[PDB]
RNA sequence: AGAACCUUACCUGGUCUUGACAUCCACGGAAGUUUUCAGAGAUGAGAAUGUGCCUUCGGGAACCGUGAGACAGGUGCUGCAUGGCUGUCGUCAGCUCGUGUUGUGAAAUGUUGGGUUAAGUCCCGCAACGAGCGCAACCCUUAUCCUUUGUUGCCAGCGGUCCGGCCGGGAACUCAAAGGAGACUGCCAGUGAUAAACUGGAGGAAGGUGGGGAUGACGUCAAGUCAUCAUGGCCCUUACGACCAGGGCUACACACGUGCUACAAUGGCGCAUACAAAGAGAAGCGACCUCGCGAGAGCAAGCGGACCUCAUAAAGUGCGUCGUAGUCCGGAUUGGAGUCUGCAACUCGACUCCAUGAAGUCGGAAUCGCUAGUAAUCGUGGAUCAGAAUGCCACGGUGAAUACGU
């Protein structure tokens, strides 16, 4: 059972940087391994909240939002120490948090 | 790659994974008997519907593994997906099931709990008197 | 239905107006506003007046009063009689 | 909607994590069943009269920066209104509505 | 009538969000509080010129702020020295130090928050009001929307009661999820009390903003490219 | 108002007796929404149904279903002045129906200790024109035989046809009454 | 959106009025913390740590006391005084923008006929023309299927091998989240004024803007919020304020809105048995451990969320048991104990359980949602959240009658 040793994990609340910034990992280890990579499409969070939409009279209407937390991975079948050097150089980070840690 | 022709089966948002292979009239459903997965339940009639539809319940074979269900229903799933499979035995078997409705994936798709409602569809019940 | 937990619930708030009581067994009403406490042996055989919402109701403590609070014996309510408008036994 | 329900609800909320944080295996000490004829006395609650005038059971995470009585939200410091026109505006990140 | 404002969960479709951060769901009060401190703040330190758009974003050990104006010259004041001393209380605010970069050619006149400025401008001075908002929507198409719908409320003709006027021109859909839907509401006083103009602007369907993505793409980088895991 | 016809939605035959009346029938036999029980519970009653009469599975149930049947139904059309209650033919699709109901509805009056024994017991005697929902069938073709002395609008009509170069009508209908 | 005190408006009682919190100045003090004692607590006395920031080395600021004024503060009055915002009619099927035409003109016409439609959807068409809001579309999300990923995902085959995707290894496979492929009366047929459009046919998961969500016009209604927040008119500013404590809106006279769960047999009781999707967790949650009578207790691996845990997912399924006896259904009340969250469980908080033991066998006027993943019914998780769920929000399981007619 393939796995990784190491891992790498991309985290926002907006969805289009964490694609741009996934995409040069994804590059990064198709540059530092022998595989061609892509998006780990890991199951991407929704919190659910109600409020009012009239500040006092009338509730037949009301409001529901939604904040996503969009969820990526970056990993070969079994990582090497040339792919976390690479990357850990070459990640975005501007509105996204990579953490290269287990937990 | 393939050694066994593949079902998919997804009905009612169950998904029957069926392996089909000659044999004996037979099934193993998550590595368990049909006494253990559906005993006596009216889920055993709906797994051999299929076989017995096709005449073939003492020569085929089957390995089942369903994911995303509940009981009754993943019998349903097992009911699309036997005929999936054995569009490989025959390809106009299946063609003409589609043409008459009888396999078809089912026609149901999600609806959510809508915004300040008590439900998927239903309102704030209030007298409003 | 329900009772509460176990230990002292005595803490520091209770414990110096009762101590200068408690060597005299009694020496004045004692003025409590902090009623949310359960009773104990060093609440015994003292008069704590007990703070309702409005003002202090003098509360005799006894030996069977022991499980219970301070401001239990005290009122927070109203009252009608069963069938009619009457004005409340309650502050 | 007065500044003294803000005032009292602010001081309550950095002196509940002070106070309470260093005395939380004193609660298990004087209430729960972790003492069993040990301490369970006057000496702790010498010191859980601190945590007492601000503290979690005080706090009810709420009102620490708006004026809106009710519904609040800690996750956004905010109230079902200011959450609404936030959303409105754009000032906060990732909102949109479910449809599926 | 009624009032309704529906496009309030649009605003990272086709269009950029006022922020792009991440907190893990857990530190967001902290992060909101200094995006919006943030917000208040810089736009009334640019008070010289006008500005389209203000969107904060939150790097690592960092603050970024990204800025669309009329112009990345006059706006921000001549000098680095002025844009350092926006950088000194953006640092002070979020806790980290501070980043700024100067983007962005689109005139703050296609944009909402001038437009509704503009109008009570008038009003507030009691010069015009009943094509005051026409000219605002004229010079508002020229530059690029599709179309504007404007509404203007406020003590309108001296009245001792309260009046409502509104103008709608060319197409502001709202039977959508995406759009640039660029809004804005004013809020000002005048020698009869508090007053208010309500602009929505329509840039296009995919156009307005810096942005045309809705959602994170799983096929993305690699629309046919398969790899096997094995065998290779 | 409907404009154009709608179709229902209707499931795929019986994973045992491989029949659409079996498969409406489980289905008005579903309470909590759960099918799977009311699939045991009609099967399990059909098997009683075989020891009281030893012909076949379905015997009282086919027959019951044939008897208890109905064809008619009254609809109210009422303008101005005295017209009265005014019958329509019932669509196959709901005399099917009807009559499951009927029997479903009949059934629960009794305690046992199976559904199953309940439904067995109303289908036999059903099966015999002796159920409780021959009752139901016999009010309901009397009603409708009786209410169509008089109807809609009915003397007014009888000129209003004839001026129009318009054919025979008693009837509410698009664009113009009757 | 979670009302013991706090919250919270209200009230009483302590305690003070440039004022409990900002900036500005004058004066004394570093702020903060820890701690004994009196006092309900605020407060006060005394103890112990520190003398920092800057400096004509005076003294000021931070923060605290106290004062001067600006000013803070006010659920203060006023919503025929407002700004911001939003309910209704309604998914009404109309409403409006630019403009010509017919009347002297207020105004009409368009916005009405026919066919079609939920629809002003769209064909034909008159001085009404063209076009936008409403609504159709892109939209997001889903569905077979195309497509990419390849873990915290999977295994037809092959290996280590207790035969477990744990792991060598593999991509046929679910599988997760996304671009979306597909469907247009375009195709073929009938109808219909060519036509729009309805219906049938076929391949396909599927023929009828694919399912689902978003989604709601101008705007009357003296609508309602001054209590998110803006704010004048306009009143108190030793207060229509505030620190501190306790109480309170869940009292009880009755009734009433709404939802849960139950009134059984399709089921409950016991025991055993099957597969979820979704998501949240560093004063929080959390396996195992020892402790305990269930409940719970501390110790602690672990935890960023297909990594550990809530979780045994339940309903549903199996067997034996149980009918009209209020039971073998339902188990409430309350006594009382064990436990919990918390200085503090009494009125007003969560959970276990022993004793005793009721209502309820489908309920009058009244009263609402539904065209299908719906209705119904079950469990799950989260927002709120010290402690309150039966509520709300979203998720997934099983999953129904019929839509002739206006």
């Amino acid at each position: 059972m393939q796995n990784q040793r190491i891992r790498i994990r991309l985290k926002a609340f907006d969805h289009r940087l964490i694609d741009q910034a996934t995409a040069e990992i994804v590059e990064t280890a198709k540059r530092t391994g022998a595989q061609v990579r892509g998006p780990i499409p890991l199951p991407t969070r929704k919190e659910r909240f109600t409020v009012l939409i009239s500040p006092h009279v009338n509730k037949d209407a009301r409001d529901q939002y939604e904040i996503r937390t969009h969820l990526r991975l970056v990993d070969i079948v079994e990582p090497t120490e040339k792919t976390v050097d690479a990357l850990m150089r070459l990640d975005l980070a501007a509105g996204v948090d990579v953490q290269i840690s287990l937990g | 790659a393939e050694n066994q022709y593949y079902g998919t089966g997804r009905r009612k948002s169950s998904a029957a994974r069926v392996f089909i292979k000659p044999g004996n009239g037979k099934i193993v459903i998550n590595q368990r008997s049909l006494e253990q997965y559906f005993g006596r339940e009216t889920a055993r009639m709906v797994v051999r519907q299929p076989l017995e539809l096709v005449d073939m319940v003492e020569k085929l074979d089957l390995y089942i593994t369903v994911k995303g269900g509940g009981i009754s229903g993943q019998a349903g799933a097992i009911r699309h997906g036997i005929t999936r499979a054995l569009m490989e035995y025959d390809e106009s078997l299946r063609s003409e099931l589609r043409k008459a409705g009888f396999v078809t994936r089912d026609a149901r798709q999600v609806e959510r709990k809508k915004v300040g409602l008590r439900k998927a569809r239903r309102r704030p019940q209030f007298s409003k008197r | 239905p329900r009772s509460l937990k176990k230990g002292p619930f005595i803490d520091l708030h209770l414990l110096k107006k009762v101590e200068k009581a408690v060597e005299s067994g009694d020496k004045k009403p004692l003025r409590t506003w902090s009623r949310r406490s359960t009773i104990f042996p060093n609440m015994i055989g003292l008069t704590i007046a007990v703070h309702n919402g409005r003002q202090h109701v003098p509360v005799f403590v006894t030996d069977e009063m022991v499980g219970h609070k301070l401001g239990e014996f005290a009122p927070t309510r109203t009252y009608r009689g069963h069938a009619a408008d009457k004005k409340a036994k309650k502050k | 909607a007065k500044q003294s329900m803000k005032a009292r609800e602010v001081k309550r909320v950095a002196l509940a994590d002070k106070y309470f944080a260093k005395r939380a295996e004193l609660k298990a000490i004087i209430s729960d069943v972790n003492a069993s004829d040990e301490d369970r006395w006057n000496a702790v609650l010498k010191l859980q009269t601190l945590p007492r005038d601000s503290s979690p059971s005080r706090q009810r995470n709420r009102c620490r920066q708006t004026g809106r009585p009710h519904g609040f939200l800690r996750k956004f410091g905010l109230s079902r209104i200011k959450v609404r026109e936030a959303a409105m505006r754009g000032e906060i990140p990732g909102l949109k509505k479910a449809s599926w | 009538g009624q009032k309704v404002h529906p496009n309030g969960i649009r605003l990272g479709i086709v269009k950029p969000w006022n922020s792009t951060w991440f907190a893990n769901t857990k530190e967001f009060a902290d992060n909101l509080d200094s995006d919006f401190k943030v917000r208040q703040y810089l736009t009334k330190e640019l008070a010289k010129a006008s500005v389209s758009r203000i969107v904060i974003e939150r790097p690592a050990k960092s603050i970024r702020v990204t800025i669309h104006t009329a112009r990345p010259g006059i706006v921000i004041g001549k000098k680095g020295e002025d844009v350092e001393k926006l950088r000194k209380v953006v640092a002070d605010i979020a806790g980290v130090p501070a980043q700024i970069n100067i983007a962005e050619v689109r005139k703050p006149e296609l944009d909402a928050k001038l437009v509704a400025d503009s109008i009570t401008s008038q009003l507030e001075r009691r010069v015009m009001f009943r094509r005051a908002m026409k000219r605002a929507v004229q010079n508002a198409m020229r530059l690029g929307a599709k179309g504007i719908k404007v509404e203007v409320s406020g003590r309108l003709g001296g009245a001792e009661i309260a009046r409502t006027e509104w103008y709608r021109e060319g197409r502001v859909p709202l039977h959508t999820l995406r759009a640039d839907i660029d809004y804005n509401t004013s809020e000002a006083h005048t020698t009869y009390g508090v007053i208010g103009v309500k602009v929505w602007i329509f840039k296009g369907e995919i156009l307005g903003g810096m942005a045309a993505v809705e959602q994170p793409e799983k096929p993305a980088a690699q629309p046919k490219k398969q790899q096997r895991k094995g065998r290779k | 108002p409907r404009r154009r016809v709608i179709g229902q939605r209707k499931i795929l035959p019986d994973p045992k007796f491989g029949s659409e009346l079996l498969a409406k029938f489980v289905n008005i036999l579903m309470v909590d929404g759960k099918k799977s029980t009311a699939e045991s519970i009609v099967y399990s009653a059909l098997e009683t149904l075989a020891q009281r009469s030893g012909k076949s599975e379905l015997e009282a149930f086919e027959v019951a279903l044939e008897n208890v049947r109905p064809t008619v139904e009254v609809k109210s059309r009422r303008v101005g002045g005295s017209t009265y209650q005014v019958p329509v033919e019932v669509r196959p699709v709901r005399r099917n129906a009807l009559a499951m109901r009927w029997i479903v509805e009949a059934a629960r009056k009794r305690g046992d200790k199976s559904m199953a024994l309940r439904l067995a017991n109303e289908l036999s005697d059903a099966a015999e024109n002796k159920g409780t929902a021959v009752k139901k069938r016999e009010d309901v073709h009397r009603m409708a035989e009786a209410n169509k002395a008089f109807a809609h609008y009915r003397w007014l009509s009888l000129r209003s046809f004839s001026h129009q170069a318009g054919a025979s009508s008693k009837q509410p209908a698009l664009g113009y009454l009757n």
